[PDB]
């Protein structure tokens, strides 16, 4: 079903301040991993974002178009963040369906206004995703869901696919290292905090470049928390829920700072 | 001229309360609901139409920001507010003001006092939810001028007393803002009290008879918290407010309440409870402390 | 010598608001309880402790009585009142003094105007813990004499219509001894709203977690009906009080709210709500019709 | 085990005020059921009384000794009602535990100064029950509880003393048609409200004397609703349910005005 995977950053600088080279660079890293995407020929992209956060019962986004502009409250002086998302109302609606059956109570959301997070917005501008050729199925980041109902989640949104004959193209939006930085900074000497987040970076990518499924497993949970890791890692936990638990490895297309924190785009190879 | 820190409110932004109450600016209609904390409001607000203030300030844990501490520089805002958790009981057509002198004052003081301040300057920037909430609660009017401040990370990221710590230098600095502009300032506190929750939606959000506190012992955290600020022992409150927060998952964790009484100095004053209740089994409390009444407004005076 | 409704208020007599406040005169002892509720009375307490009353006026569901309208008759009444139902949160040791000359007068007025009235002149009775609880709510200091007035059966045995029609005569009755005696009097219709319940008692009884209204269409009714108290719609809630006595079970079938409005005049005047909450899913406000600040307190001559 | 069944009336207006002739017999009557349940020689009496109220669940009288002075709320110028009443507390608590198993949640009642109704401590005064030597196990009449759940329940406490290995007398306390006077009557003038009440009470005490408990059965509710009948006549579903709904007759020892009301006195044949 599966025929795409990729991990994009969720951050808004590499898409609002590309001049700055290190954002720049994580900015056509993204971009190139949505020209991979448009490759594989999708029907649908599976997407879940970390800043996309939901706390009662978990929600996938059914509104068919949802357009406006969006002003990040951390990042708005870097610009705005104009967005155009197509959804499968088809698919996301089996997927609140399919949900409750997997022990997951489910909604949908269909509201005009509806604030869609930073990191769909982003990575729909500069993946050319989210629109008519590659809608979205957007499942959201409850905050109660491990990173073990993550997969259950991705995984039952790959049933549905297949269920609906529809290829489909997995993308995990956020960030590595979450060590942000707690002053204003100079953009062009934004770097990765700590050199300890940098080596955590470094190995689980390294880890992620080999397929190594099985050590990535044990490593997560430690380095979600000692390099304080963008909700959990669980925006790997979709990918690898939606894969079924088997990559044969990664590409790894980029990898910035973004005010302190490490954000990485990752081409699985399946 | 003398700047005045009128009173602080703890006025909590359950969105339910705004679903109830039906305005028009809200799109989703109700058959009511909550009606013991609308009612609560209601005797707030006419206690704040009577305070006459220039400026309301609030401060949302539903603004989170990782730089420091960001206040609402844009003279006008705008935008359809729709709650990412009920989008079903929030879709709020908002237009306000921002005073934005205010503001600027509370950032530089914010900046002298060795926290990193920063103006919002963008003038398509969305008002939160939690504080568009807040203020139409308080103050349906939206005719008096607002200072919305974001809630710094501090609390979450490093820990509770250093985030707690930032919050009071926030507030110190708030007030000197205010008496160096010469603001009649009423300070509202935007937190909920024990966030225990539902996880379950109801099929009809205002059927109040699946409405209650979601567990006992955050209930009764909610009163030993209440009464205790009711007797005016803002001391023993603030003693507690780490455990508070540990075992209550308490929303003053976000900061407003120590940002507050940091801004009214703590005062050993006994607040006015207008009324409790839970929203989704959430404590919430509408609170007041009256400072002009308790003769502990008034700042000193103005710059020139 | 003007006698004058100072207020009527409506207060219910649910035992757990006495629980949770723990006083000396009641036995079993909470871990408090029912705040809101017990705020709403904080309210009403010093609303009442402002207005020097000569004397309360109590009409109770639960002295209930077939033949006639029943007044407490004798000076001093004293017992321990055990809830019969909730024993275990209500065990109250009370000792009350009787305006028997005010309740002697009622009686006559009620009598006079077709009533079949009776004077309770049994010194060894037990009030019943309707009346103590009000009382105790509104009033923990026990210092105002009070009338005691029982529940007729006629909503009952009857029905509704013809029993508010008898619960309405025993209103201007009562206006009509206050003014003939210049008494000064504060009115309490110890009366319960939708009265839908649960069938079973939480293990820890003062665990509020487990406290919230029986039915949606109840609490409905209830809100309604406080709001168009609060708007001063008096003769709109009591067109509405049949509709709202067969959905909501509400406890004004007894008849101390219509007792009391037909003493008030049926005032139209915005009643101060102190607060509303539930006990066992119980609808319960605590409310105030002000007379004296409205200008309608003042009975007339004699 | 069930040596005796009676039906007394729970009017305290025998007791008080015999000196009225009508009521005066009653209380006769009701002496002579007392006579009648002694010879019997019973280890408990399982009592039942319309005047004891629950509204949540059902309550069963648990305090091995309650003694006081009782003020009828109605009846309370005819005069006191002093009381003793000693309960069988081991039966009674078996009678609370087995109520669930049923299917009727319960509890038991012992406090000091629980208010015991104006039926059980007539019954009591009149019968000479409540003592040490007939220790009672008082069910209250809850007011959700049909005819068909007071058999039940009754059934069950017959049950549970038959497990204790004990002779029990059921009581079922309670009045006739319920059409009291609506003013105060000279007492020496009163009767049977109506002709039709009488009828009622009349044909239904015949149905009672013959043992025919299928042509009752029928005719309860009907009488219930048309005569007013205290409670629902649930006093006898409470007989009917402890014998196990048969016995051969009775013999009505009294029957009469209580206010308007009936009362009668029965003893049952079993
Ligand atoms: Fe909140
Ligand atoms: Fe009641």
């Amino acid at each position: 079903t599966v025929v795409s995977a990729f991990l994009v950053p969720g951050t808004p600088l590499p898409q609002l301040k590309p001049e700055v080279p290190s954002w720049g660079q994580l900015a056509a890293a993204t971009e190139r991993a949505g020209k991979a995407l448009a490759a594989s020929r999708p029907d649908v992209v599976l997407v879940y974002s970390t800043q996309w956060l939901a706390v009662l019962d978990q929600q996938w986004l059914t509104r068919p178009r949802s357009e406006g502009v969006h002003v990040d409250e951390n990042w708005y002086e870097f610009g705005d963040l104009a967005y155009d998302i197509r959804a499968d109302t088809a698919l996301a609606e089996a997927c609140v369906t399919s949900s409750p059956l997997h022990g997951v109570h489910a909604r949908g959301v269909n509201y005009d206004g509806f604030p869609i997070d930073t990191g769909t917005i982003t990575a729909c501008t500069l993946m050319g995703i989210g629109t008519d050729a590659f809608p979205l199925v957007v499942g959201s980041n409850n905050l109660y869901h491990s990173g073990e109902i993550t997969e259950k989640l991705a995984a039952l949104a790959v049933d549905c696919a297949k269920d609906q004959n529809k290829r489909v193209a997995v993308v995990g939006v956020g960030g590595l290292s979450g060590s942000l930085f707690r002053e204003e900074i100079d953009p062009r000497e934004d770097r990765i905090a700590n050199e300890e987040d940098d080596k955590w970076n470094r190995r689980v990518l390294k880890l992620i470049e080999a397929g190594d499924v099985s050590a990535l497993r044990e490593a997560m949970p430690v380095y979600a928390k000692e390099a304080r890791v963008d909700m959990g890692f669980k925006h790997l936990h979709w990918i690898l829920g939606a894969l079924k638990g088997k990559f044969s490895g990664a590409n790894v297309l980029g990898y910035g700072p973004s005010y302190g924190s490490g954000a990485a785009v990752i081409e699985f190879r399946l | 001229m003398q700047g005045e820190i009128i009173a602080g409110f703890l006025a909590p932004h359950p969105p339910h309360l705004v679903y109830g109450e039906n305005p028009p600016q809200n799109e989703p209609r109700s058959q009511g609901g909550w009606e013991v904390l609308r009612w609560a409001y209601e005797r707030a607000r006419e206690r704040l139409d009577a305070m006459k203030p220039d400026v309301l300030l609030v401060h949302s844990p539903h603004w989170i920001t990782s730089v420091g501490h960001h206040f609402l520089g844009v003279p006008e805002l705008s935008g359809k507010s729709v709650d990412p958790i009920f989008p079903n009981v929030f879709r709020y057509d908002f237009s306000l003001n921002v005073d934005v002198e205010l503001a600027e004052a509370c950032a530089e003081e914010g900046r002298k006092a060795g926290l990193v301040t920063k103006m919002m300057r963008n003038p398509k920037f969305r008002v939160d939810y939690g504080t568009i909430t807040t203020l139409h609660l308080i103050r349906p009017q939206w005719d008096i001028p607002v200072v919305g401040i974001s809630a710094n990370n501090s609390p979450y990221y490093l820990n509770t007393k250093e985030g707690m710590s930032e919050m009071d230098v926030l507030g110190k600095a708030t007030r000197e803002a205010i008496r160096k502009t010469g603001r009649k300032a009423v300070l509202l506190a935007s937190n909920t009290l024990s966030h225990w929750h539902f996880h379950e939606e109801p099929t009809i959000p205002e059927d109040m008879s699946k409405e209650y506190p979601a567990t006992m012992a955050g209930y009764q955290w909610d009163i030993r918290m209440i009464e205790l600020m009711r007797q005016g022992k803002t001391s023993e409150v603030f003693k507690l407010l780490p455990q508070f927060i540990d075992e209550a998952f308490a929303e003053v964790k976000s900061g407003a309440f120590t940002w507050m009484h940091a801004a009214m100095q703590y005062p050993e004053l006994a607040a006015e409870l207008f009324g409790y209740g839970t929203v989704i089994g959430t404590g919430n409390a509408v609170m007041e402390w009256d400072l002009r009444k308790a003769g502990l407004s008034m700042l000193g005076a103005a710059d020139q």
